[PDB]
RNA sequence: CUUCUUCAGGUUGGACAGCUGGUGCUGCC
């Protein structure tokens, strides 16, 4: 029979998910001043474009650059305020914002992580048995996955995506993303039959333990150690309470072999499946760190963690 | 329900055989780089051109009225900007938008200021990609 | 009798019914919901509520197993919802009716529509290729007022029927009510939840909303 | 001295009588609504508003249960709607006619025709795989303006007659004209219900209109 | 009601048999695939077709009006528009096409724009389905 | 008369006898489907054969024309592309349809063009529905 | 300066299908 165990999304890392895209500074301020960012409303913006100049007129003047930061407050000198909704603030570790990523958001603004997304996301985690049942099994087909809940607003904050192999550089994308140490709430319920709490609870740990001490250790002492460390602490062993949640994180958490093979084997049928995308050759999919303001940290985009609780 | 870019465009019989013509002219004479001509504007500037308008599109279709809003307005207004910004990255757009009269249809649309000529115009965008994929592939 | 049960459904997270029949275009929406024709208005169809309560109810009804033909269920889901089997064909007692959206003003100062339309994925592990569509959903935070006539055949037979109604609706609060519902989509809660008389006065009513107010 | 009984039904729910004389493709739709065939205008039967009144104000006036046959009412409705018992007939004091939707240019105005498609499906409760249908339907919104023809036989319980329509009008605003209307379909409402004279004057139709618009 | 699929002119009572001709002729003489494959068109795809032709159907049969109006006319051309976006997409879907007279029988339809000459469409669209899922079957 | 069925040849004398034959031949040795048959066709699926043949014998029982218009002739087709696509639905129709040779009648119909020859065929296939009844039920 | 823009299944399925009553009486050779 179904039960009701309640779940919450401590994201202690920010988070990353596709809902669109947008293009280079037009529609948004990217300040340097202060080091803020901004993104604008659409009715006050179509009201604010209606008691000012015609909208053929802004138009007429976009030669690819057209910045909003030297714009807005300099060939206008007027408030941005009236057009922004989730303002944030930006901070990076130095090569411009080339383009900007969008999580999805419903219509209220708001930021969420959809249906479907956490059931990739726990068919990635929880078929690590087979590679057989992705249509007919009642893993999800009889589970009933929801949507996130209501993600805050006060705690956006932009970052960088950075590189880990053997240098920091920076790579050309840029993205706002959410401040660490906020906590997210579900209502994801679940039955017993065919998804049970000690098979969950077994499942958690042997796909905790193939991450951590079959592949996650090798690559950490592979190429380097002290990139990590300025803290790189990554609490571990605890129950395995470790979602990468989201995206822009790599592309191990895409691809689930590794978590029933061996380290040579797992990544000899790796780079077999991996011959036929792209046209560089890699020993191992590098991370993409960041920087939190100062205080060096490097931590993947898309932490969570996990926890069950009656009703 | 009548629309114009140069040659009389109407909704019935009219917007699919101009825009089916329109994408034959572009591929009939291929446009002229540097140094070499037939530069193929794949799909990815067609789309996201066909985004912008389907957005806009989806935000009109639920809504019945004769005139469109302000905040359509501005919508198309950004379509523009969009179209310009993509016409100006790459001379292949150019050659693309200019034949097929864009912002031409664009500037008509925001004369008229009703839905139905949007409507007309979407329709008509939509034709001209349906025709070169038809047409071309990819 | 002719007791009319009230109330209001609302959508914790965006609910997809379909069955439009207009154009679907190149990139705009793959699949829109169903709204009403001279409104424009999403539309709760009250055959797609009468038949997941019928679902829920029934499968709950029968320990878990619902696997019959509908005419061949339990008397009491027969006795509410109706059945054409063969000797007692059963009226049924529960008229529900298509619950059009309401709360357009709210939404309407809120600077947001009734729908939003989602892009999702259709990626694969294997060769990368994503096949992505476009749902149409309506918006999460939209109250469907609905008007549910019921029909007084005993008076045996009403604290049971109404509770049993009111367990059916609080069936629905843990599942979703259509759509795409196994992917995040689809729930519903139900509040202000009464039944008044149509017409004249009945007693213990009271006992109704005591059961299906709380 | 008869009686003309006016009024308009508007639709509040999508509303779908049957019947079906041609052409129905195999992919369009599945249950056509009766059209009055000249004008292709969607209509009301009378036979349909008449049976469901009748069967609505016979159970009501009985006991809340009919089980009997028609040629055995009660002699209310015996009298208001005839009786084809071998030595006891009783010739109905009402006509009801074929009821056209009027308000087609209203519905015009709003860029809409007269009649959906709603798409609905049954679900095997074994398999969960789903049937789909396509029921046609006039839409929500639709007027049909009537007209009854009250033969006024007796002088005195004319107002009792007059009772009993307003009851079963009422009846019917509480419950469905037609269709599926357990499933959503068929809900009405009636307005403007005001009674004049066929031809001459009758000395209560002041009293007979308020008791048809009270 | 003198539809003119391909070189022969389809009249209201030919429909059937020149439907079921050109199924057997497809099922017969089907589809090569670039890559040294056979394969037909899915029940979808042409289940599809059907919906975009039922679309327009469903509202020009309850009229009595001899001539389409502009809007019938203008639905009738975006199905155009759709059925060369699908010919472009996928090639078979294209050949489907192609070896019945669907786009030339819609062209017949646009020129003629009576409303008997979109029931005969209808009627061999129609016929079209029915016999591939009595050739083709499931 | 001449109402060609492709063993036998049934005149208006000889319609009723050769549809109870059909009936006995039904009866006799049930449907074999994929689990070994055994069921029979529905009540509610000769239904609507008999309601199709109906929908045209109300436009033809109440004239004079010796031969079938061409608004009839495009209904019978019809009724024949109708007929055809619901057999690839169900298996035990399509016994239903072939041990009772309907698409010969239809066929010799669409080929006689006269309105006795019609009148013919419906009287076999109402004499049909009516011997299913009495045998069966259900 | 990339990469698909929806794909694959169910298109109605069963239940009833015309019942009851009158049914040429009166006037003339």
């Amino acid at each position: 029979m179904k039960k009701t165990y309640r779940v919450t999304l401590t994201a202690l890392g920010p988070i990353f998910i596709g809902g669109g895209e947008k293009l280079k500074k037009y529609e948004y301020i990217f300040d340097k001043q202060k080091k803020v960012a901004h993104m604008i409303d659409h009715t006050k913006f179509t009201k604010y474009l209606l008691e000012k100049n015609l909208l053929d007129d802004f138009t007429s003047r976009v030669n690819s650059h057209f910045d909003l930061y030297d714009y807005l407050v300099n060939k206008k000198g007027i408030v941005f305020m009236p057009l922004v909704k989730y303002s944030v603030p930006v901070a990076q570790f130095s090569p411009p914002m080339n383009d900007l990523n969008t999580f999805v958001k419903d219509a209220f603004g708001r930021p969420y992580i959809p249906g479907s997304s956490l059931k990739g996301a726990l068919r990635t985690a929880i078929l690590n048995d087979l590679k057989e049942d992705t249509k007919e099994n009642e893993v999800f087909a009889h589970l009933q996955v929801s949507d996130s809940e209501t993600i805050d607003l006060e705690n956006l904050k932009v970052y960088q995506k950075v590189d880990y192999s053997k240098t920091a550089k920076p790579l050309p994308l840029y993205r706002e993303c959410l401040k660490p140490n906020t906590e997210i709430t579900f209502t994801v319920s679940f039955d017993d039959e065919y998804l049970t709490l000690k098979k969950i609870q077994n499942a958690l740990h042997k796909t905790y333990q193939h991450y951590y001490i079959k592949w996650l250790k090798g690559g950490k002492v592979g190429e380097t150690l002290i990139k990590g460390v300025f803290a790189l602490d990554q609490p571990s062993q605890n129950q395995g309470e470790i979602i990468y949640i989201g995206g822009g994180a790599g592309f191990v958490s895409k691809t689930l072999h590794y978590k029933s093979k061996n380290r040579d084997q797992a990544r000899n049928d790796s780079f077999d499946i991996l011959k036929q995308l792209f046209r560089t050759t890699y020993s191992k999919m590098r991370s993409v760190p960041d920087n939190v303001p100062t205080g060096k940290h490097y931590l993947e985009m898309g932490k969570a963690r996990i926890k069950l609780e009656e009703l | 329900t009548e629309l114009k870019i140069g040659n009389e465009k109407v909704n019935s019989t009219n917007f699919g055989d101009f825009a089916e013509k329109a994408i034959r002219g572009i591929n009939h004479k291929p446009f002229v780089n540097s140094k070499g001509g037939e530069q193929k504007i794949t799909t990815s500037k067609i789309r996201g051109i066909l985004e912008l308008v389907n957005k806009v599109y989806n935000r009109v279709i639920n809504t019945n009225d004769v005139e469109l809003s302000e905040n359509i307005l501005a919508d198309i207004a950004y379509i523009k900007v969009k179209i310009a910004y993509e016409s100006g990255r790459e001379p292949v757009v150019k050659d693309f938008i200019q034949r097929t009269a864009f912002t031409a249809a664009i500037t008509d649309v925001m004369n008229q200021r009703t839905r139905e000529s949007f409507l007309l115009f979407a329709r008509y965008v939509e034709s001209l990609i349906a025709y070169f994929k038809f047409y071309g592939g990819k | 009798m002719k007791l009319v049960i009230e109330g209001t459904i609302v959508l914790k997270t965006g609910m997809h019914i379909g069955g439009s029949s207009d154009f679907s275009a190149i990139g705009a929406v793959d699949s829109p919901v169903v709204r009403d024709t001279l409104t424009r208005l999403p539309l709760i169809p009250g055959s797609s509520l009468k038949g997941k309560m019928r679902y829920l109810l029934a499968k709950e009804l029968n320990n878990g197993i619902l696997l019959n033909e509908p005419n061949n269920d339990q008397d009491e889901i027969l006795r509410l919802f109706g059945s054409s089997e063969k000797d007692k064909i059963r009226r049924a007692r529960l008229k529900f009716n298509d619950i059009k959206l309401s709360n357009l003003a709210e939404l309407e100062t809120f600077n947001v529509s009734s729908t939003e339309v989602k892009f999702e994925n259709t990626i694969n592990r294997k060769t990368a290729v994503a096949n992505p569509r476009q749902i149409e959903r309506v918006i999460a935070g939209s109250k469907f007022d609905f008007e549910i006539f019921y029909n007084l055949d005993d008076i045996k037979e009403v604290e049971k029927d109404f509770e049993n109604i009111k367990q059916g609706f609080d069936l629905l609060e843990f599942d979703y009510l259509g759509g795409h519902g196994t992917r995040g989509s689809g729930r519903i809660a139900f509040e202000n939840l009464s039944v008044i008389t149509a017409v004249g006065n009945f007693e213990k009513i009271n006992t109704l909303n005591e059961i299906l107010g709380a």
